[PDB]
RNA sequence: GCAGAGGCCCCGGGGGCGAAGGCGGCGCGCAGGCCCCGCCGGACCGGCCUCUGGUGCAGAUCUCGGCAGCAGUAGCCGCUAC
RNA sequence: GGACGCCCUGCGGCCGCUCAAAAGACCUGAACCCGGCCGGCCGCCGGCCCGCCGGCCCCGUCUCGAAACACGGACCGAGGAG
């Protein structure tokens, strides 16, 4: 159970948060488990998803791997290349489907440098969890 | 078809079983009358009858009451369908077994010092079922205060008292007030 | 799949009793109510009105609540449930629930099927193969 | 609630009814009425909470944990039961901080089967309780009274397990669903100090213990009260009306001689 | 309806839809409690060897209804405090 | 509550058990215990009397701890001793250690005489006493005696 | 019978292998009602014990929403006119 | 958020497409009411193969007494009072 009275377990309130969040907090709500190599490699187990990042989706329709084009934060939902609706006819636009960031796992991410130092601050707080908080 | 109104004076409702939700009650009931309905004895009768009767009807009676009671016949058991509360008034109890459904915490310290037997309507089944050498006692049932207040206070043969403060002397004063 | 052999079941009113006035109106639903109007021809009872719901009507205590096939219903929904059938109820039969999925109806019948328990809604949604 | 609105009866005459209406004719201030008030609305001032004595408040408590000490109600309370050594049951359980190890004691005195039970148990509940937080139900099983030990951290996540210290058990923990017979896990020190907790009521006694339904037919059985029994006179032959005119053997149940 | 009735000596709601608020609500209770405990428990570490409670005399329940038992009185009189010699400072 | 209860059985019956001819009307008798001396003067003479008038001297404030007088009798002196005491105090009779039982410190004022006392001295002690108290404390051997 | 609460539903109640609901049709009950079956529907639902009620409609010139016959009816006949 | 083909002066039809499904401007889709096809001859209760015979005033309501030429009520759904 949670004994920070402070939150909220009321499921009005909870879901208001989901629909009406800071965009800062979508971000970090829109994560994707790191690949075994990439747990190894950072140490750090989910990354919020960015535009240049390999996914692998695991999930049902649409499973497969592609690099996310864009990521659509209102719907909470990201595209990556490839996974895209059917096409009525084959002379027409391609229609991404828009997949969970949650249904996917990470297989590339766009180091930047900003993430790069994103890395190393989430290190160093599980460090110091690690050495018994 | 049949004219059944004539002589007959309706049936007569009476508490043919216990409407306690105590367990223990129950389970005596049924276990005398049982043994009413194998012997037909008055003491198991008069006994299934007592524990099937409400609270109001069935009264306390002190350890005063009981030895007074039961001064001519010490030896004879005293059977309460109540409570047995203590009387401090008495300073010295008699000595006598009483089985009742209920004894007060004084009532059962007073009664084991002086060398009485506080026996229980279970132990009454097992050792005088029938009732030989037992006599079945009762408290005062109009001594209820509601009982006394029962009637019209302010008819002339009344003797009842009126129930609130009243504060007046219409009425009160006299037959010839009013 | 055969009961113990019972008395001839007699029902007193093969009808349904209907409230008085549903044929008229259709606001007025035909669950039995009983008549409580001061000029009501049915509480009257008058030659012509429909019949009135009384206990005279009950059927005999010793085949009531059979069903035609001379067995007495009791509404599965589980195996485990098929304990109740198990403890040597050979009067009663078992009535699948109508949520019970056809996955676990399959399984409820195997067990009805080594019992002997007779189960009255045995073709219940077995549309072909799933 | 209802009664914001503006709304005057516009009377008789106007082929209209008499209820209160307001500027275009619309009802209100009715419970019939769409917007209207409750006829009685609901109050704040309800009595919500009942009294208890103390004395019926502390036997309640004692004939819960009596329902405990009994196998058969801790059966029919839904609990598995059947690998425990012994009911009462008292472990002892140096302060456990691990779900792991709590889980391990658990397995080993046989209340694992009532804690899966309950994981398994797990499930959406029926109506709007899913909407005003209440949505999952698990099935309650064991119960761990602690008294000089921390193994609350340890049971705690552990699913249907509820913790409560000898110093203060809770009935409705006791009792769940106004049922008795929670299976409890004493700890040694809470079980040897529930005569101190008893003894520290104050003036209490406990209620004295009465006969049970099996000691009293034993005692109906026993030879004394069958002795008293006497053998009732036989009863009545009824029969059933026949015609005795017609019958030569009709006629001699009541005519031996004229047949 | 009638009968013996004792009558009844209760009286009438006032101000019960308007007015000033004559009904008081105890849901306050149980967190009334937890709040006073908090402040007797901040005041206490703000002072923490001197007690929360100042000495105060015992004195003799007013009325013939209570004469012989003491109770907890405002303060020691002047004389009470010269027999211990100490000012009222 | 609300289940098991009268009104909730009366649906389906109109008026609700009150009566066709005379249904619930908003105070068909009127609000309150008026028409005591006129349309209901059967009732509040058939089982209030006394009811209106004045009967007494009026005290504009009564002092209620001067006018408390708590009583005793001399029936329940004894059960004032702890029971561990009594026993001694009644084999020993000892006129020259018998228990003064000081009424006024167990809460009472003034001894009556309910019923009877032991047959052993005892001395009570009290603001007064009944005129059958002291015949009956000074006839078991005891003296009545006054305390301030 | 309804809607909620605390329990129970012997490996942890029933559910996309189809919930509630809607529509028809059996069965059972003296009846209030209940059950099942087919179809439509597309995510929830209970039986039993204990508990709580803003708990059951034919009426109120009842409220609000829809809407019928009337009825292809009465009418679309001020200001000269196309 | 409707592929393509066809016929349109066009409006728009059609075929089908996207989808698990049109769910197509929207979830489920009731009752009243209505149209096509399709039986039947007409309300209730009782008997029988089932259209004949027999019984059958309009309820609620006050009321001595209501089918009343007393009153309220076109219909249906939701809400609606110890």
């Amino acid at each position: 159970m949670k004994l920070n009275s402070a939150v909220t377990a009321s499921r009005r309130k909870c879901r208001k948060a989901y629909f009406t969040a800071n965009a800062e907090t979508r971000a970090k709500m829109m994560s994707s488990r790191l690949s075994k190599e990439l747990r190894a490699e950072h140490k750090i187990k989910t990354m919020p998803i960015r535009r240049g990042d390999i996914v692998e989706i695991f999930t049902g329709g649409h499973k497969g791997t592609g690099k996310v084009v864009e990521v659509r934060r209102r719907d909470y939902k990201i595209c990556v290349e490839g996974i895209n609706q059917k096409a009525r006819n084959p002379e027409a636009k391609p229609v991404p489907y828009p997949i969970h960031p949650s249904n996917c796992i990470i297989k590339e991410l766009y180091m930047n440098g900003s993430r790069y130092r994103a890395i190393k601050r989430r290190q160093e707080r599980n460090a110091e969890r690690l050495a018994r908080i | 078809g049949i004219d059944l109104k004539t002589g007959i004076k309706k049936r007569k409702v009476e508490r043919k079983e216990p409407k306690s939700p105590n367990p223990y009650i129950r389970l005596l009931h049924n276990a005398f009358k049982v043994v009413y309905e194998n012997t037909g004895e008055d003491f198991t009768k008069v006994l299934t009858k007592r524990l099937c009767l409400s609270k109001t009807n069935r009264p306390v009676l002190s350890v005063s009451r009981l030895a007074h009671l039961m001064h001519k016949r010490e030896d004879k058991i005293a059977v309460v369908a109540s409570t047995v509360t203590n009387d401090e008034r008495l300073v010295t109890i008699p000595r006598m077994t009483i089985c009742a459904l209920k004894f007060s915490a004084t009532a059962r310290s007073r009664i084991e010092k002086a060398g009485g037997r506080c026996m229980s309507f279970d132990e009454l089944l097992a050792e005088k079922p029938t009732g030989d050498n037992c006599v079945l006692l009762q408290g005062r049932r109009s001594c209820r205060a509601v009982c006394k207040k029962f009637g019209s206070p302010g008819r002339p043969n009344s003797h009842v008292k009126p129930k609130g403060e009243h504060k007046g002397r219409r009425g009160a004063r006299g037959r010839h007030s009013w | 799949i055969h009961p113990l052999p019972h008395k001839i079941i007699i029902k007193k009113r093969k009808n349904k009793f209907i409230r008085f006035q549903s044929e008229r109106f259709v606001r007025v639903k035909p669950s039995w109510r009983k008549p409580r109007g001061i000029d009501s021809p049915m509480r009257h009872q008058y030659r012509g009105q429909r019949p009135m719901v009384s206990i005279g009507y009950g059927s005999d205590k010793e085949t009531r609540f059979m069903l035609p096939c001379g067995f007495f219903k009791h509404r599965i929904s589980t195996v485990h449930e098929l304990k109740t059938l198990f403890m040597n109820n050979k009067t009663h039969a078992a009535q699948i629930a109508h949520g019970v999925s056809a996955r676990s109806r399959k399984q409820i019948l195997e067990e009805a099927k080594k019992m002997g328990v007779r189960v009255l809604n045995a073709d219940a949604k077995l549309r072909k193969e799933e | 609630a209802g009664v914001q609105c503006t709304a005057h009866s516009w009377g008789p005459g106007r082929a209209v009814a008499r209820l209160p209406r307001k500027h275009g004719g619309i009802g209100a201030y009715a419970n019939f009425a769409r917007g209207g008030h409750m006829a009685h609305p609901t109050t704040v001032i309800r009595r919500w909470c009942r009294k208890v004595n103390l004395n019926q408040r502390r036997y309640a408590v004692a004939s819960a944990l009596a329902a405990s000490a009994n196998a058969a109600l801790v059966e029919a309370r839904g609990h598995r039961i059947a690998d425990v050594p012994s009911i009462p049951l008292v472990v002892d359980t140096d302060n456990v901080t691990k779900t792991k190890d709590a889980l391990a004691i658990i397995k080993a005195v046989g209340v694992l089967r009532d804690v899966e039970r309950c994981k398994d148990s797990r499930h959406i509940r029926a109506g709007r309780g899913k909407m005003r937080n209440r949505r999952y139900i698990t099935r309650k099983g064991p119960l761990v009274i602690y008294n000089t030990e921390d193994v609350a951290r340890g049971f705690r996540n552990l699913p249907g397990v509820d913790l409560c210290h000898v110093s203060s058990i809770r009935l409705l923990e006791l009792a769940p669903g106004s049922h008795p017979g929670r299976l409890i896990l004493w700890t040694k020190s809470a079980f040897a100090s529930l005569d101190d907790v008893y003894a520290a009521k104050q003036n209490y006694t406990l209620p004295r213990s009465c006969i049970t339904q099996t000691d009293i037919e034993r005692i109906l059985q026993s030879d004394a009260v069958q002795k008293t029994f006497v053998p009732k006179r036989d009863p009545l032959v009824i029969e059933r009306k026949v015609d005795p005119f017609s019958s030569k053997e009709a006629l001699a149940r009541l005519d031996p001689s004229g047949t | 309806m009638g009968r013996n009735v004792a009558f009844s000596n209760m009286r009438r709601y006032k101000c019960t839809n308007k007015g000033p608020n004559l009904i008081k609500n105890w849901f306050n209770q149980p967190a009334r409690k937890i709040r006073r405990r908090q402040t007797r428990l901040q005041k206490a570490k703000a002072i923490f060897p001197c007690p929360l409670q100042k000495l105060r005399p015992s004195v003799t329940r007013c009325s013939q209804k209570f004469n012989l038992t003491q109770r907890i009185g405002r303060g020691f009189t002047l004389r009470e405090l010269q027999g211990v010699g100490l000012s009222a400072g | 509550p609300t289940r098991i209860r009268k009104s909730r059985k009366r649906r389906g019956h109109r008026q609700m058990g009150y009566g066709r001819v005379g249904g619930h009307r908003k105070h068909p008798s009127g609000r309150g215990k008026a028409g005591g001396l006129q349309h209901k003067r059967t009732s509040f003479d058939k089982y209030h009397p006394g009811y209106f008038g004045k009967l007494g001297m009026r005290n504009y404030h009564v002092r209620r701890n001067i006018e408390y007088n708590p009583t005793i009798n001399i029936d329940k002196i004894w059960s004032l001793i702890p029971e561990e005491q009594r026993d001694g105090f009644l084999q020993r009779k000892s006129t020259t250690e018998a228990p003064v039982v000081d009424v006024t410190r167990f809460g009472f004022f003034k001894v009556l005489g309910r019923g009877s006392l032991p047959q052993c001295p005892i001395i009570i002690k009290a603001r007064y006493f009944s005129s059958d108290a002291e015949k009956k404390l000074r006839e078991v051997g005891g003296v009545p005696l006054l305390v301030p």
